């Protein structure tokens, strides 16, 4: 068995999904498309200054 | 009775509705369940406490306001309670005063 | 003074109230009243 | 594209395969990639069965599943409720979507690949 | 990978939206409180009493049946702590060895839970610590 | 159809003042009057709250809470019931 | 003689906290049922972390935008 | 009301926590670390 490990980001980026699942959007294929485009600028820069 | 014999004619042929059948089963705070029998013991100790603290503010010297106001609003309590022993609850009310 | 009426009874007497009505329902006493009269004279003497 | 479909009486199992094969053929832009559609089991359900096929692909393979519902209570008038699913996604894709991308085709045979290097040698 | 995958997305998602309803209801909450004590300052002004005795006993009844309900759910509630508390003192028999004691502690604290909740945890584990 | 098999699948609410439970009481009037148009059914506590579902063929459609219905009785008189009368009727 | 509007944090009353913790677990699961009405939500962004930790690329962001913008309309 | 959960610890315990358990007292390191590895190695055999 080849086994994982944990690095962080990814979970920041779970973790805002489900704060705009938070929403509850519709629409929710596009929806979450839409939802990683605008972490393409805006989230993406906050979780990269989140970390600490 | 009396009436009836005097008068049967006026009563005797009857035709009740079927409403209002209900006989008393006397209900106890032990055959209750919690929220009933809570209820009916808190409602008369609300309205004690409510009464009590609402118009006192109390306070006592040298206890805190938590320890005053609690132990006046129990006295107040016994005092009030609709069966407590009379003379106690006088006994209290005295202490009260 | 200083305390509103809602926010100083909820303050000072409900917590210890609320507990004591606990333990009296736990008891189902013939008299609620009684019960938790003698239950606070007994606590509160320590319980602040 | 896609294609369009039959209603439950109208629907026979051969039917429903030519159905799928020719909603593949409507699959176009890497379609030098070729299809070929294999036929799987009915499960049957207490007033519904359904019934499947794989798809298969050559040119590391891809592939392909569709799903089709039955109605035992319902007319056989009822249009067919059809839905399909890639070997790798959880994805209950139905035919009237926005179409698939190919591209996970690739993305699927290359993830393949990656495991096929990624390999633990834990063999018998 | 995808059972793996499945559990760690999920048990995010869990806490991540834990998260955003607390701090919902917190602002909400926070709001009304902020509103409450307002309407009572003035009425501290306002107030006769007939309208305090109103008030008061409104609060005081309808209160009270959520204080109990609330309170035997809680009984209930610390009935499953008491469960993870006697699933740590069985680990503490073992513990007795002593040796690795101090570390393993702090995993058993969250194995307590995830054992009661299921068999398969032990897999939960194994990322966790 | 007439005596369809059928499960129903209800989520725990809070009655006033009182926890978040599951609880059938309304929902024993719609039980009486599905079986009263002839059913079986079958009853499930989804996590959901409050909530009420109407299940055959696994299909499902209903949508209810529970406070919403009558309680108790035969609920002749509550729309919803039969609402529901007529929608098991078209699930045949 | 002092005078005061104190703020009265929810934790300070017994009452409003509660209120809240009930609030707080009734959000948390209608979200959770919400989610569980709509899995697809849930399905997509499991196949991506999937098809990512395969491949381990340490830029999530491009890997998961590469994933996404294929499916913008 | 402990004593059904206290079964069911043991249900639980008996095929489960007793492995860990047992495998714990094995290893005895001086690293933590060497405890996760071993943990894990002996659990996926196990799970397997």
């Amino acid at each position: 068995m080849s086994h994982i490990q944990i690095p962080p980001g990814l979970t920041e980026l779970l973790q805002g999904y489900t704060v705009e699942v938070g929403q509850q959007p519709p629409d929710l294929v596009d929806f979450a498309v839409e939802y990683f485009t605008r972490l393409r600028e805006a989230r993406r820069q906050e979780s990269d200054t989140f970390i600490v | 009775l009396q009436k009836f014999m005097r008068s049967p004619m006026q009563y005797w042929n009857q035709k009740l509705p079927r409403k209002l059948p209900p006989l008393k089963e006397s209900i106890h705070l032990t055959s209750l369940p919690l929220p009933g029998y809570l209820e009916q013991g808190t409602a008369t100790s609300l309205i004690k406490a409510m009464n009590a603290a609402g118009n006192l503010k109390p306070k006592l010297p040298f206890l805190s306001v938590r320890r005053s106001v609690l132990l006046y609003i129990a006295f107040h309590l016994k005092a009030f309670n609709p069966k407590g022993s009379e003379y106690s609850r006088k006994k209290y009310k005295k202490k009260l005063e | 003074q200083s305390v509103p009426l809602r926010n100083y009874l909820m303050t000072y007497v409900m917590p210890t109230l609320m507990q004591g009505l606990n333990e009296c329902c736990k008891v189902r006493p013939e008299d609620p009243v009684d019960f938790l009269a003698e239950y606070l004279f007994k606590n509160n003497p320590e319980m602040q | 594209k896609n294609i369009k479909w039959l209603t439950h009486g109208e629907f026979t199992p051969e039917k429903g395969r030519k159905q799928i094969e020719k909603f593949v053929s409507t699959w176009e832009f890497q379609n030098r990639w070729v299809y070929y559609a294999d036929f799987i089991e009915k499960k049957d359900l207490i007033h519904s069965y359904h019934y499947i096929y794989r798809v298969r692909w050559s040119a590391v393979s891809a592939n392909a599943l569709f799903t089709i519902k039955f109605n035992k209570s319902k007319p056989a008038d009822m249009p067919v409720d059809v839905s399909y699913i890639f070997e790798n996604s959880e994805l209950l894709q139905r035919p009237g979507e926005i179409r698939f991308r190919e591209q996970w085709l690739r993305d699927i045979t290359e993830t393949k690949h990656i495991l096929l290097e990624s390999i633990p040698f834990k063999v018998v | 990978h995808q059972s793996t995958v499945t559990s760690y997305l999920e048990d995010i998602i869990l806490n991540t939206e834990e998260r955003t309803a607390e701090e919902q209801a917190r602002k909400e909450i926070e709001k009304i409180a902020e509103e409450i004590n307002n309407i009572a300052y003035e009425m501290e002004n306002r107030r006769t009493y007939l309208q305090s005795e109103e008030i008061v006993a409104e609060l005081v009844y309808s209160f009270l049946i959520p204080e109990v309900q609330k309170d035997f759910v809680k009984e209930k509630v610390r009935n499953a702590q008491r469960k993870h508390i006697l699933a740590a003192h069985e680990i503490i028999h073992s513990n007795t060895e002593t040796m690795l004691e101090e570390q393993v502690y702090k995993e058993l604290q969250s194995e307590d839970f995830e054992l009661e909740e299921e068999a398969e945890s032990l897999d939960s584990e194994v990322p966790t610590v | 159809p007439a005596q369809a098999v059928v499960t129903l699948r209800y989520g725990p609410y809070s009655a006033v003042g009182l926890s978040v439970e599951h609880r059938t009481y309304r929902l024993q009037g719609l039980q009486a009057v599905l079986a009263k148009d002839g059913h079986q059914i079958i009853l499930e506590q989804i996590e959901d709250w409050n909530l009420v579902e109407l299940v055959v063929n696994e299909e499902t459609v209903f949508q209810c809470d529970i406070q919403e219905l009558e309680f108790g009785g035969d609920g002749k008189l509550d729309p919803l019931c039969e609402e529901a009368r007529i929608a098991v009727l078209n699930a045949f | 003689p002092t005078f005061d509007k104190k703020p009265l944090v929810w934790g300070e009353d017994l009452e409003l906290y509660s209120k809240f913790l009930d609030r707080k677990e009734q959000l948390r699961l209608s979200h959770a049922s919400y989610l569980r009405h709509h899995p697809e939500a849930q399905a997509l962004v499991s196949d991506f972390l999937l098809f990512l930790l395969l491949r381990r690329p340490e830029d999530v962001v491009t890997f998961a935008a590469e994933h996404f913008r294929p499916f913008a309309a």
